[PDB]
């Protein structure tokens, strides 16, 4: 298939595991009895493994001889055999939350910087000011495109290098 | 589990080159120092003052730099 | 006191500590350093220091072949190579006691060996040795190099 | 104000014996020797350890090295406003004069001083250290 | 003339400065600029030395910073009584405490933590505590959960009392001076009023409670069925039929006929047979008489009538030949100096929990307790951890004492004095003992193993080669076992089993059993003593040589708290008393560690274990004799062969400790680096990367730095202990929890 | 085998760091600035900061993910 | 109440409520979405 290896659906080592689970869960629900809370807890246990096995099947992962799933990351080969959910997706959707981060954080610090005691307002923070920029700038990527565009994203060499050469 | 690895792999290279390439680049002078040239390569410090400088010489660099060697081939 | 160790630096051999053993142990080969040195006179001394390098070296290899061929057994080596064990050298220590000599006898020796980990057996066993005398006749040979 | 020399018959501030007085840097090399005049009797700290009782009048002690003299004279100076003077010794005989060495304590300014090891240029005007290689020793860039 | 002397209103309150950050001194009120003055602000935060230089002041901030640590811990308490009452199996406990083990916390079903909810028996699922206040509550007679919820009201209560007392005591009431400096009306009323009295009314709820309803549990009957404590106050007839001395009354006590009360002021010896416990007539008979010993001993000094005692008199009335004129001038500074107090308060301090430790694993007091092996490991390695830890803070406050509140002007001829003139000899001596220690006990370990391993075990110290007998401690073994025949005709038993004797099983476990000492035992016992001697070699030397020495003869002017005076003649890094306390603190880890391992293969070879009625099968099967002469006998024995359960403990109800292992090792080799490594490095790193800011206009208009030499050290240490510490926590647990 | 691989690892363990050392005993004994004026060996030093920025940046990368997905696995 | 509230303004103060914030949200969408691998929806 995909470098040597089964989707986990006819996998024979997805179902042993599966059951050895099974098994270990139910040996320490056996002593307790039908009514007790250890067992509520316990069934809420098998209740949610046994969701999380029909879950990864349902999503077409590969399982090596392990039984357990492979991610692949590669752009070509997981967007052509239908692989976009673990990584790809992922790495769009913390770039963007990343990006959101610094870009915030970033305007804050221009924001600042042009008071009369840049100390203070980063020791106590200036929490309307946070707040409203902590909202301003859901869309982050386009003002970073038109900040590099405008050349205002780098300052030039007026930075401090260290002396001498 | 190779994956893994080699990735730890690289994090050693990256690693001991950045402590190597810092030590060797930064030996002419730095901010905290510049005229590090004046003393050669292994002098000690240059005592307490602008907040203490231990370990400053490109020697200590390298010195620092030989325990990622070790814990890398580790 | 103005001591003599070490003359290659005056300002080291001058102090009353101990500091001047380590630092004259230290500051040895740092010949662009010593007292009175010129350029040419640093090319000849590294010059010469290569030549005591190599001479080192293949005294050690000459080491290596005297003792396989005398303690070891490279003759027996080279009939069943997937089997008798490779023997570097050979133990005399009045330090041990008796189950001490006999666990350490092995590999189908007479004595104290212990086991070669190093590959030279299988390298002069490709290379086309076959016997103790040829591994003899390297050694002297290399010996001779050296000097 | 000439160079003056001591009068070895000074009394001792009264003190227990500590240990921490004088090793045999002073049999072979050298040893230093405090003297000031005081005007009340007071309790003063020993740079070795311990409480001492200085004289109503002139006073003497003796050291091992220099920077127990300096800690000491800048005790009596700043805290009590005295003006102590100690010299160096060898042993067998010989006595040198130091600190002031010119009369005034060397913070005010005594016109009729040479100024030594004083470079004019700044500190980044020093050679590179391939400019002095191959001297007669190790050299800085600087020392030039 | 000793009275009350308060000051009315003296600091208002409002958060005023609380939005004012490093408002307490001088240099760091003017604002931030690097990023030193972060650490600075919370270094000196509780330095009450270094806001302002009067007395009052310190000691009204330190009597109200009292209140709020005494405040937070009964906020604890609170906590432990609720979580007892609430989250726990304890009634199930009661009900049955062999085969049930005590569990006192449940964790939420949430990403899988909930597998580590254990099958601890009763029905209930979750976290076995080994902090044994199950053992503590049926110690006091507590039967039901509801008592357990009063007691947390309670406490809870008495926290917010102490908040609002230190508040009182700061802002509205503040006391003068001279109410602080009558230390003789202190003594007083701590002798008698707080320990005495103390011990007095919990012999009162011992008698009262504590041994009708202890008697009833262990006569079999189920805890529902027992009267409760308010019917044993108000029916006497009940006590009548428990103990019939109370059928007599208070009569007994009032004519000297005491020795009626026999049925519950008792003095036999050994442990109860049936619980595994000390006996509480024994308990309350302690309490009574502790009680009248410091009752009378708070009589002692001179308040306001012409009886008593003069701490000055007293002092300065002790001077010898030897020793010139004694104590003269040790009042002045023990009343005018809070960091003397408190060096002299920490060493007894953690020496006293050390003590507390050692007796509680010989003569355990509680029921049911000895057979709860992780409680004992438990309880004797945290208090063997605390007294450390006191202990070298007792010897960093007494460097502090000697840098900044000596005057030589108040104290010229005396004992202080004398000791710093002859330093020299001392730390000599000192050195030469700690080197002799060294070599002869830790070399007959190397030697022991160079032997073993060279094929001769006939010339190696043990047991059957070349024999070394601890015989003094055996001898004093049988002196006090045979004590109850001779020096103490009036006891039954000995005061504990391991003083030889028989063997005491409570449910198939052993309680106690006697033990023997033997070579290695000898051996261990001189490596103890070798590691306190170094710490001691390190701590006073970091005293003595805090004022001046001969390599800086102005060392005093410094302070406290310096990194270094440069690399001048020949270099002297680390020459403070602050940096004697750090690598203080680093034996102090080194000499428990192997306190801790001693007791901990020593009970798993010598005591515990089953009694299977064929003899008794220990956990590892008595190889303590054997393997604790060669260092390859600990390593393996001990490390390797009892990991086995912290390394295997994936999939169980175990594994939080097989998983906290690993982070501990983390912890501890990521001290390295703070320790190794210097701060230019960092510091030209940092720099670059402010570069990297530069660029792109981040630049943080606070300024980065690399941390102080100081900090970063200090930041090494606690990491290191934190790690290692951790580790140990994690092993013990897991072993002791799996197989005990 | 073992032997010899591992022998020959940390043999050029040590080499590379003494190649590194050695660079930085070249940059303060016998370095020249007038006449290496424009080639690449000062424009090495010209732009430093940028070579120890970014190879701090792939040694944290490295560091966060893989210490990251290590202690999720456990 | 100025002065609390700049109080409550401090660094600490707000990493505290942050974090509990973020920590909180993460938890929430963790129980009510059990054991999230992948994306595919
Ligand atoms: C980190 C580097 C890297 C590496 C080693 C690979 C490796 C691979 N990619 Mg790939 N890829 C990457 C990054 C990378 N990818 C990125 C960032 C993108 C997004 C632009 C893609 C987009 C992509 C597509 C669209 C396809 C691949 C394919 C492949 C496979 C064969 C082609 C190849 O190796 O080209 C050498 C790759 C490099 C030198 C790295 C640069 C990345 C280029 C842009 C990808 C080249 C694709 C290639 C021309 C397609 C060849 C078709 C094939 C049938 C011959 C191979 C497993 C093909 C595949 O599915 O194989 C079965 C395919 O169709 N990749
Ligand atoms: C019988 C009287 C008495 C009692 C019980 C205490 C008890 C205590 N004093 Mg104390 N003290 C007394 C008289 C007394 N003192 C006198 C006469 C003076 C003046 C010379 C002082 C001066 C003094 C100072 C300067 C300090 C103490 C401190 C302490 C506490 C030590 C902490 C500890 O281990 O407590 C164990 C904990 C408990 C026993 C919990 C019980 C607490 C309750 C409230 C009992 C307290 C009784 C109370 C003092 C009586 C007056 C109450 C008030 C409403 C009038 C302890 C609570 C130290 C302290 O912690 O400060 C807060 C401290 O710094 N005392
Ligand atoms: C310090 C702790 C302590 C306390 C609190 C008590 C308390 C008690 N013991 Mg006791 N006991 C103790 C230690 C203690 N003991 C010790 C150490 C021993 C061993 C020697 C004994 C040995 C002992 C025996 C042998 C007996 C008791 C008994 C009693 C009870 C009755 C005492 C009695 O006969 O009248 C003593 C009288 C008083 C204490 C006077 C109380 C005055 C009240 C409280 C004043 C209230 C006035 C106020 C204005 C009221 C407000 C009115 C309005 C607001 C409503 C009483 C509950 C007797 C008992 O009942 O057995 C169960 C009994 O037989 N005890
Ligand atoms: C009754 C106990 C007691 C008391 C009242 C004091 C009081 C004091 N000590 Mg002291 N000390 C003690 C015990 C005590 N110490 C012990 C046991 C030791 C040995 C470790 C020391 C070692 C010590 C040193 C070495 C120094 C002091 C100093 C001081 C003074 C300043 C303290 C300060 O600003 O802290 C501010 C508060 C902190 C720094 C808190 C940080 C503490 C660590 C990092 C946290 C512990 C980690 C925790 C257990 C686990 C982490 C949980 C989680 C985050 C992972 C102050 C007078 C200093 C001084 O100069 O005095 C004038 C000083 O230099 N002490
Ligand atoms: C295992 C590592 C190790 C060892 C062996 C030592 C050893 C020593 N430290 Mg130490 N130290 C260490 C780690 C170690 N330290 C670390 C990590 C720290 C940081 C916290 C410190 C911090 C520290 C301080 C702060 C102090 C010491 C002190 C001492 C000395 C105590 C006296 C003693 O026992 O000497 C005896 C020597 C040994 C036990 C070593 C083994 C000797 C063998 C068994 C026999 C030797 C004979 C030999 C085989 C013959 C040679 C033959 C050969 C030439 C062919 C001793 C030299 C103290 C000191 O010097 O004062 C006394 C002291 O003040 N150390
Ligand atoms: C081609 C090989 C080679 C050559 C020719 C040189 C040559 C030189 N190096 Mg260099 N170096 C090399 C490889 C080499 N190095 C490697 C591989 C490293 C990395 C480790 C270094 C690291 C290095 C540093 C960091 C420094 C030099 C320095 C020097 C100069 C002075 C050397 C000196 O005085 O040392 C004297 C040599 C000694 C005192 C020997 C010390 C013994 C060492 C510690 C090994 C001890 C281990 C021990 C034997 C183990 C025994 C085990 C026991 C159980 C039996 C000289 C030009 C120095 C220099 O130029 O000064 C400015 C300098 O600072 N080199
Ligand atoms: C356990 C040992 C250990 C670890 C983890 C590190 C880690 C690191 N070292 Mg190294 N180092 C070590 C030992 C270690 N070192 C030793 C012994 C030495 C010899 C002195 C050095 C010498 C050294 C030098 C000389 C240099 C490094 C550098 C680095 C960084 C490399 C970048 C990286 O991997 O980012 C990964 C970072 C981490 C994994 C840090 C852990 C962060 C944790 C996971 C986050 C916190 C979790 C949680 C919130 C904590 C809650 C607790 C709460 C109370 C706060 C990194 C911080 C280099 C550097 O900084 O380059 C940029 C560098 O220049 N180190
Ligand atoms: C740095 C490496 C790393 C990575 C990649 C992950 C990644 C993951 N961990 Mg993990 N973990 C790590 C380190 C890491 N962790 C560490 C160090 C620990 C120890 C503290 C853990 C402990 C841990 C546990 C105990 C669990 C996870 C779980 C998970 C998964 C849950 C994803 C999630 O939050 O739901 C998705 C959340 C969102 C989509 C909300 C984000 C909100 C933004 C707006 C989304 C934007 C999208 C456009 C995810 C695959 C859980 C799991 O099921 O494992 C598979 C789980 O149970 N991890
Ligand atoms: C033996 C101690 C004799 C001590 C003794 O007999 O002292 C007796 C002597 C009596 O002094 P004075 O009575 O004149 O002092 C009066 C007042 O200062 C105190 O009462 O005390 C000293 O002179 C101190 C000398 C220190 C002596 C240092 C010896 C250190 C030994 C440490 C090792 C002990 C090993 C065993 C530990 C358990
Ligand atoms: C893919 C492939 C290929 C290719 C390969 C290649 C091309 C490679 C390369 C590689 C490389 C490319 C490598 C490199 C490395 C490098 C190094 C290793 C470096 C080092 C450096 C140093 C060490 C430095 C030093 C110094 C300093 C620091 C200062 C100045 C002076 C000096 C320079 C001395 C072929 C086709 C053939 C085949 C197939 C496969
Ligand atoms: S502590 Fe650091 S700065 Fe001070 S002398 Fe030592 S090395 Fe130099």
């Amino acid at each position: 298939d995909i470098a040597g290896l089964t989707p986990c659906s006819e996998s024979k080592a997805y179902a042993k595991l599966e059951k050895k689970e099974l098994k270990t869960l139910e040996k320490r629900l056996k002593q307790y009895e039908a009514d007790s809370a250890p067992a509520v807890a316990l069934k809420a246990t098998m209740e949610r493994t046994k969701a999380r096995f029909a879950n990864y099947a349902k999503a077409g992962l590969l399982c090596g001889n392990d039984g357990l799933p492979h991610l692949i990351a590669d752009p070509g080969l997981a967007l052509k055999y239908g692989h976009a959910g673990e990584v790809f997706i992922p790495t769009f959707g913390f770039l963007y939350v990343a990006g959101y981060i610094g870009y915030v954080g970033r305007q804050y610090l221009i924001a600042v910087k042009g008071e009369a005691k840049p100390t203070d307002k980063e020791i106590i923070i200036d929490v309307p000011l946070a707040t409203k920029l902590a909202w301003q700038g859901a869309g982050w990527p386009l003002a970073a495109v038109q900040e590099l565009q405008r050349g205002t994203l780098l300052e030039k060499e007026e930075n401090i290098t260290v002396s001498p050469r | 589990g190779d994956f893994l690895v080699h990735h730890a792999i690289a994090l050693g290279l990256h690693t001991t080159t950045l402590i190597l390439v810092k030590g060797a680049l930064d030996a002419r002078g730095s901010k905290l120092m510049p005229d590090k040239k004046d003393f050669g390569y292994s002098f000690p410090c240059d005592g307490p003052g602008r907040g203490g400088t231990c370990d400053i010489s490109a020697y200590d660099a390298f010195y620092l730099a030989v325990f990622w060697m070790l814990n890398t081939i580790g | 006191a103005t001591k003599l160790f070490p003359k290659f630096s005056q300002g080291l051999a001058q102090d009353p500590t101990t500091r001047r053993i380590w630092y004259g142990l230290a500051m040895a080969h740092d010949f662009e350093s010593h007292d009175g040195m010129t350029e040419e006179n640093l090319y000849q001394k590294i010059f010469a220091s290569h030549f005591g390098q190599l001479s080192i070296i293949f005294l050690w290899t000459s080491g290596n072949l005297f003792h396989v061929a005398w303690q070891g057994n490279f003759e027996q080596w080279v009939t069943d190579p997937v089997h008798i064990r490779p023997i570097a050298h050979a133990i005399w220590d009045p330090h041990f006691g008796q189950p001490a000599v006999e666990a350490f006898t092995r590999g189908g020796a007479s004595g104290p060996v212990n086991i070669s980990t190093s590959g030279v057996y299988q390298w002069w066993y490709t290379i086309g040795m076959r016997t103790n005398q040829d591994l003899y006749v390297g050694s002297v040979f290399l010996a001779l190099v050296s000097a | 104000w000439t160079v003056p020399t001591l009068n070895p018959d000074t009394p001792s501030p009264i003190f227990g014996g500590s240990t921490g007085g004088l090793l045999r840097k002073a049999q072979t090399e050298e040893f230093y020797v405090i003297t000031w005049e005081a005007k009340k009797e007071q309790i003063f700290e020993m740079p070795t350890g311990g409480a001492a009782i200085m004289r109503q009048g002139p006073n003497l002690l003796k050291f091992g090295k220099k920077e127990q003299c300096l800690a000491l004279t800048t005790q009596l100076r700043n805290k009590f406003k005295l003006t102590p003077c100690f010299y160096r010794v060898f042993p067998d005989g010989k006595v040198q004069y130091l600190h002031p060495a010119d009369g005034v304590y060397p913070e005010k300014v005594n016109a009729g001083r040479v100024g030594a090891n004083q470079n004019m240029r700044r500190i980044g005007q020093n050679v590179n250290p391939i400019k002095v290689k191959f001297s007669g020793r190790m050299m800085s860039p600087a020392e030039i | 003339k000793v009275k009350i002397a308060v000051d009315r209103n003296p600091v208002e309150t409002s958060f005023e400065k609380w939005a004012k950050p490093g408002h307490f001194s001088r240099t760091l009120s003017k604002g931030p600029n690097t990023t030193t003055w972060i650490w600075n602000l919370h270094a000196d935060a509780h330095d009450f030395d270094s806001h302002t230089s009067d007395l009052e002041e310190i000691s009204r901030k330190v009597f109200s910073a009292h209140f709020g640590q005494l405040g937070i811990i009964f906020i604890w308490l609170s906590g432990m009584y609720f979580h007892g009452a609430r989250f726990s199996n304890y009634e199930a406990w009661l009900s049955d405490p062999t085969h049930i083990k005590p569990s006192a916390q449940v964790v939420w079903p949430i990403v899988g933590q909930e597998i580590l909810n254990g099958d601890v028996g009763g029905g209930f699922q979750g976290i076995q505590i080994t902090s044994g206040f199950f053992q503590l509550w049926r110690a006091s007679g507590i039967t039901s959960e509801l008592q357990l919820y009063t007691t947390a009201i309670g406490g809870l209560v008495m926290a917010a009392a102490m908040f609002f007392a230190g508040w009182f005591h700061y802002h509205k009431a503040a006391p003068k001076l001279e109410w602080f400096q009558n230390v003789e009306s202190m003594l007083n009323h701590h002798l008698g009023g707080l320990l005495g009295l103390g011990s007095l009314a919990w012999a009162g709820h011992q008698i009262h409670v504590s041994l009708p309803v202890n008697k009833l549990l262990d006569a079999g009957v189920d805890p529902k069925e027992i009267p409760l404590p308010h019917d044993l106050l108000l029916n006497r007839a009940i006590m009548a039929d428990l103990y019939p001395s109370f059928a007599k009354g208070i009569a007994p006590f009032f004519t000297l006929n005491w020795s009626e009360y026999s049925d519950f002021l008792t003095f036999k010896g050994g442990l109860n047979p049936v619980t595994g416990g000390l006996w509480l007539s024994d308990t309350a008979h302690h309490h009574v008489a502790i009680a009248v010993l410091f009752l009378v001993a708070g009589h002692m000094y001179r308040t306001n009538w012409g009886i008593g005692h003069s701490m000055k008199e007293i002092l300065e009335a002790h001077r010898g030949p030897f020793t010139g004129e004694g104590h003269v001038g040790l009042y002045e500074i023990l009343t005018t100096s809070w960091h003397a107090q408190l060096a002299i308060n920490l060493a007894l301090f953690g020496s006293l929990s050390i003590i507390v430790a050692h007796h509680m694993y010989a003569m355990p007091p509680y029921p049911y307790l000895a057979t709860d092996y992780g409680t004992q490991l438990s309880l004797f390695t945290h208090h063997t951890w605390i007294g450390g830890f006191c202990i070298v803070g007792a010897g960093a406050h007494a460097a502090i004492f000697m840098v900044r509140d000596y005057d030589p002007t108040n104290n010229y001829n005396n004992l202080l004095d004398r000791v710093i003139r002859h330093r020299d000899a001392i730390i000599s001596h000192l050195n030469w003992v700690c080197i002799f220690l060294g070599f002869h006990s830790f070399g007959l370990y190397i030697h022991n193993d160079t032997m073993s391993a060279l094929g001769r075990p006939q010339d190696m110290f043990s047991d059957t080669a070349i024999q070394l007998q601890p015989v003094f401690a055996q001898w004093i073994q049988n002196t006090h076992f045979l004590a109850p025949q001779l020096t103490a005709p009036n006891a039954l038993a000995a005061t504990s089993l391991t003083w030889g004797g028989d063997l005491v099983a409570v449910g198939g476990k052993v309680a106690m059993m006697p033990i023997s000492l033997g070579t290695s035992d000898f051996m261990v016992h001189h490596i103890h003593a070798f590691t306190i001697h170094v710490t001691v070699l390190i701590l006073l030397k970091g005293v003595l040589f805090a004022r001046s020495s001969r390599l800086i003869p102005d060392k005093a002017n410094l302070g406290f708290r310096f990194p270094c005076d440069g690399p001048g003649r020949g270099g002297t890094c680390q020459v403070s008393a602050w940096d004697h306390v750090f690598l203080g603190l680093f034996w102090m880890y080194n000499s428990l560690s192997i306190v801790i391992f001693h007791f901990s293969w020593k009970m798993q070879s010598d005591v515990w274990g089953t009694v299977t009625a064929s003899g008794v099968s220990h956990i590892t099967g008595g190889n303590f004799a054997q393997s604790a002469n060669t260092i390859n006998g600990w390593l393996r024995d001990f490390l390797w062969a009892q990991s086995s359960q912290v390394i295997q403990s994936y999939g169980s109800a175990l594994s939080a400790y097989g998983l906290i292992f690993l982070g501990a090792h983390f912890v501890w080799a990521f001290s390295l680096m703070f320790l190794f490594s210097g701060r230019g490095y960092w510091q030209e790193l940092i720099e670059s990367i402010v570069w990297a800011h530069n660029k792109l206009k981040v630049a943080p208009a606070i300024q980065p730095r690399a941390l102080s030499i100081t900090q970063g050290r200090a930041v090494g240490v606690a990491h290191y202990l934190l790690g290692g510490i951790a580790t140990t926590w994690s092993f013990f647990l897991a072993r002791i929890i799996s197989v005990g | 085998q073992a032997a010899l691989y591992t022998h020959h690892q940390y043999i050029a363990g040590f080499i590379m760091c003494g190649a590194f050392a050695h660079g930085a005993i070249f940059f303060i004994r016998d370095y020249d600035p007038e006449q290496n004026k424009g080639n690449v060996l000062a424009r090495m030093l010209d732009h430093k900061e940028a070579l120890i920025s970014h190879l701090s940046w792939v040694s944290l990368f490295l560091g966060f993910h893989t210490l990251g997905l290590y202690v999720h696995n456990d | 109440m100025k002065d609390f509230t700049t109080y409550l303004s401090t660094a600490p103060v707000i990493a505290t409520i942050w974090f509990t914030f973020t920590a909180g949200l993460l938890i929430e969408i963790n129980r009510y979405f059990p054991d999230p691998l992948v994306f595919s929806f």
